[PDB]
């Protein structure tokens, strides 16, 4: 069952080397093709180039010759570097297991056929921020339930994660055994340049006084962790 | 390379266009992004399907390469990118610019307003931010004002465009950034959310 994981810093300095890693479970690095794409706030994908084991590899023009990818046996991982980055290199940057085929138009003897690539599965993707700015890890301030917070019995409750650099921020609850009637808002990008998200749960007014809820806040950036209880009034 | 956009009501049929360009035979792959997901694979080798992907798409036998998706549903709206491989080339590196499907006369829905005071804890910090929640609206258009009393309030106001939730529905949000004594001298302060020209407004109050 395969399954893809890209890590990166989040944020890079421009001219300095990205550096990604796409961790693989539940398959071997070395059984097939791997590529990376990316993709920029608002616009399309744009693929970044392919290895495979045999030491094939191949990269896109439009990346400069920036580009190496390599793959480590022992950590079954991919690995992604791209040298002089500046602000164009920001995006979301996927990892995505890719196939191959062969289609015939002709004569295979005259060898009337051509080779296409599909990536049938990819990662959920990183995000990288080129910035000369430096991380700030968020303040996390409960949002507590009230009956200003509170219509027919069900309550609102949440966790206001404050000013941020860079993207992303993520948020569990009760270290993921809470997950119906839990709303995570997308961040709102400040004038300031800073970031800030609310995440909020809808709950059963009742449980209030019986059940504890906290937000797990994770700014892997700053590798900064919080957990907030929140609580009523 | 593709249309940016393509609206459709629903339950008719979809059909969208590769960039295209293709000489001799041709293997078209196409790939689904749904929004704040990442791509999905629903055709490739122009017709072919991977595991799981409903009958209702369906991509055109081998220039003008299509996707097809009758009976579309609200669910279907995303960016379609296609990526065209033919004999000519040994590699195609281009994707599609990619089409944004729109899907029409889905029900409206008015927005949730959820209005939350500064904490105790950000006030001892010296700080002050009132966070305006708005969800499950639709259609996704939205303007947020804020008032301290009744008067409105210009600077402080951070507000985000919407975006789609697995419902379908929308959400946004709306943050104002105040000092506490700003927010203590005040008798109320109110976010007021229009949508399809009326008005939801929430109020909250020191105390």
């Amino acid at each position: 069952q395969v399954q893809l994981q890209e890590s990166g810093p989040g944020l890079v300095k421009p001219s300095e080397t990205l550096s990604l890693t796409c961790s693989v479970s539940g398959a071997s690095i070395s059984d097939h093709y791997w590529s990376w794409i990316r993709q920029s706030p608002g616009k399309g994908l744009e693929w970044i180039g392919y290895v495979y084991d045999s030491g094939d590899t191949n990269y896109n023009p439009s990346l400069k010759s920036r580009v190496n990818l390599s793959l480590d046996t022992s950590k079954n991982q991919v690995s992604l570097s791209l040298t002089a980055v500046t602000a164009a290199d920001s995006a979301i940057y996927y990892c995505a297991r890719t196939q191959h085929g062969r289609r015939i138009y002709g004569i295979v003897a005259f060898r009337e056929w051509f080779t296409y690539f599909y990536m049938d599965v990819w990662g959920q993707g990183t995000p990288v921020t080129v910035s000369s700015a430096s991380t700030k890890g968020p303040s996390v301030f409960p949002l507590a339930p009230s009956s200003k917070s509170t219509s027919g019995g069900t309550a609102a409750l949440g966790c206001l994660v404050k000013d941020y650099f860079p993207e992303p921020v993520t948020v569990s609850w009760n270290s993921g055994a809470l997950t119906s009637g839990v709303h995570t808002f997308p961040a709102v990008l400040q004038s300031s340049g800073l970031y800030s998200l609310s995440s909020v749960v809808t709950v059963p007014s009742s449980s209030l006084g019986t059940q504890t809820y906290i937000c797990n806040v994770n700014h892997k950036p700053s590798n900064t962790k919080v957990d907030k209880k929140v609580e009523p009034k | 390379t593709q249309p940016s956009q393509l609206s459709v009501a629903p339950g008719e049929t979809a059909r969208i266009s590769c960039g295209g360009r293709s000489l001799g035979s041709r293997a078209v792959q196409w790939y689904q992004q749904k929004p704040g997901q990442a791509p999905v694979l629903v055709i490739y080798n122009n017709q072919d399907r991977p595991s799981g992907i409903p009958e209702r798409f369906s991509g055109s036998p081998d220039t003008t390469a299509t996707l097809t998706i009758s009976r579309v549903e609200a669910g279907d709206e995303a960016d379609y990118y296609c990526h065209m491989w033919d004999s000519r080339s040994a590699i195609n590196w281009v994707f599609g610019g990619g089409t944004k499907l729109t899907v029409l006369g889905q029900p409206k829905a008015a927005p949730s307003v959820t209005l939350f005071p500064p904490s105790s804890e950000e006030l001892q910090a010296n700080k002050a931010t009132l966070v305006c929640l708005i969800s499950d609206f639709y259609p996704g258009a939205v303007t947020v004002a804020w008032k301290a009393d009744s008067s409105p309030v210009k600077a402080g106001v951070e507000t985000t465009t919407p975006s789609k939730q697995s419902n379908n529905k929308y959400a946004a949000s709306s943050y104002l950034s105040l000092t506490p004594e700003q927010w203590k001298s005040h008798k109320s302060y109110s976010c007021q959310v229009t949508h399809e020209g009326s008005t939801v407004e929430k109020t909250v109050a020191p105390t």
